[PDB]
């Protein structure tokens, strides 16, 4: 769902620009997926 | 009431009922005179000033350049800083410097002494200042070709009348080189030494 | 395309400028080949097109090895430092990087040397002028008619102005042309003049 | 005269250098993304709080 979030703030994209905004929101979306291995912890296939 | 200093060029206009004498000389001045009507002084009087702007310089005329191609509308004058000032007779306004040359990149080492356009080609125009001669379009502020570098000065430069594509410079050295660009641009045609001493001006028949 | 637009007009003329049109020319005919792009359109998936890469690779070697051949033969023909300098900024931007640019480098060493024998033949000429114009001698290194010692002055500047037109332009050169021991001699030549 | 064109582009282009590099211009780069990653961080927590 988290992920799914991050999908929306792609898939909504109607392929205009994006890339000179979406560097710069790659960084706080790679952020937040290294929070959710912690949160979880019982997590299986975390390496898959 | 006639110019300070010594006459630089004299040079009459054909383009009159009657001969009318124009005058470039050392005091940043030029004067077109009548001869029928010499009067008092020179009719039209015109200061060489340089730059324009707010920074007003007078600089000495060292050569004057006309030609019936051109016309009596357009005055080539060559200052002793190594610039190039085309003065425009007008009936509305006494004088007008239309045209600077080489203000930034064609300014000559030292004083231009011969400016001249070839007979064939009233356009292309070559002036003879310092150690080499350059040739400059009626509408370049630079110059078109820059040809080599001479042996102390180019005291005088004169296109041929029947032929455009051959020039004749005459040094200081009292050596004269011929320059034909019809078949190689590169290097001097021939050279011929005149005589020991060093040749003031050359002049070729029409 | 910017190749195409060049007008150098030095020296020699026309068949330097057919050559060069041909070879704009050779780069249109490759576009037309690459330029219909059947299928490709740079699909990750497809190899196709990195094939065609390849036979385009070649193809502007061989544009870029003519412009190295043409250009040599420019820099030769003018014979002049102003000259030769003057056709380096007409392809100041159309260098190839590597394949241009190597020949580059044997082009600064030549124009160098000629700026060489123009320091000489100045100072050569200086040593005989000074002479003439300290006796106030007659046929004398100053223009026409002018003050002597204000001539002096006037003389000295064009003789400077001369020597300094090519510095500018020096400076201008890069790949470390400065490191270059025979850039610095010639330097060294200068400032003692 | 196509070297004029070329001498003007020159000049153009110690302009554009200096007009789009500016001193530190990373810097504020940088506080711009440090303050996207804070907003982030605390949309994860109200994320992870739902279930």
């Amino acid at each position: 769902l988290f992920t799914l979030k991050d999908l929306f703030s792609k898939l909504q994209e109607s392929q205009p620009s994006d890339f000179p905004t979406l560097y710069e929101l790659f960084i706080p979306i790679m952020h937040t997926i290294l929070l959710i291995y912690n949160k979880s912890k019982t997590y299986n296939q975390p390496p898959r | 009431n006639s110019h300070y200093e010594p006459v630089t060029h004299f040079h009459w206009l054909m383009s009159k009922t009657g001969s009318e004498c124009v005058t470039t000389s050392t005091d940043g001045k030029v004067m077109w005179w009548d001869t029928r009507k010499f009067e008092a002084g020179p009719v039209e009087k015109l200061n060489i000033i340089e730059g324009l702007g707010e920074n007003e310089e007078i600089i000495g005329g060292t050569a004057l350049e006309y030609n019936v191609e051109a016309g009596p509308s357009k005055f080539l004058i060559g200052t002793e800083s190594g610039s190039i000032l085309t003065a425009n007779k007008k009936l509305k306004k006494p004088v007008e410097i239309t045209t600077r040359y080489g203000l930034d990149q064609g300014r000559h080492l030292g004083p231009v002494y011969s400016i001249n356009r070839s007979n064939q080609n009233p356009k292309y125009f070559l002036s003879v200042g310092d150690w080499s001669c350059k040739i400059w379009v009626e509408d370049l502020k630079t110059p078109i070709i820059r040809t080599k570098y001479h042996g102390s000065y180019l005291s005088d430069g004169c296109w041929s009348p029947t032929r455009s594509g051959a020039f004749f410079l005459v040094r200081r050295d009292g050596w004269m080189d011929v320059w034909d660009y019809y078949y190689r641009q590169n290097e001097i045609a021939f050279s011929h030494k005149v005589s020991d001493s060093p040749l003031t001006c050359i002049k070729i028949n029409q | 395309n910017k190749l195409e637009k060049i007008e150098l007009g030095g020296t020699k003329g026309k068949t330097l400028t057919e050559s060069i049109a041909q070879i704009f020319k050779e780069f249109e005919e490759a576009v037309q080949a690459f330029t219909s792009v059947s299928y490709d359109i740079m699909n990750i998936a497809e190899k196709k097109f990195d094939d065609d890469f390849y036979e385009f690779r070649s193809k502007i070697k061989e544009l870029e090895r003519r412009l190295a051949s043409v250009i040599t033969q420019g820099f030769d023909d003018y014979d002049t430092i102003y000259g030769r300098f003057k056709l380096l900024d007409n392809f100041e931007g159309l260098l190839t990087r590597p394949i241009i640019a190597d020949e580059l480098e044997k082009k600064h060493i030549v124009l160098l040397e000629m700026y060489k024998q123009d320091l000489k033949q100045v100072q050569s000429i200086f040593l005989e002028g000074k002479q003439f114009v300290d006796s106030m001698h007659e046929n004398a290194p100053l223009f026409l008619n002018m003050p002597p010692i204000a001539g002096a002055l006037t003389w000295c500047k064009s003789l400077r102005d001369r020597i300094q037109e090519p510095i500018e332009k020096l400076a201008q050169l890069g790949q470390g042309i400065t490191e270059r021991e025979e850039y610095k001699d010639v330097q060294k030549l200068y400032t003692s003049i | 005269k196509n070297l004029e064109t070329i001498k003007k582009q020159q000049e153009l282009a110690k302009r554009q250098v200096q007009k789009d590099m500016g001193s530190q211009k990373e810097k504020w780069e940088k506080k711009k993304l440090e303050m996207i990653e804070t907003a982030e961080a605390s949309f994860h927590e109200n994320l992870a709080k739902n279930p």
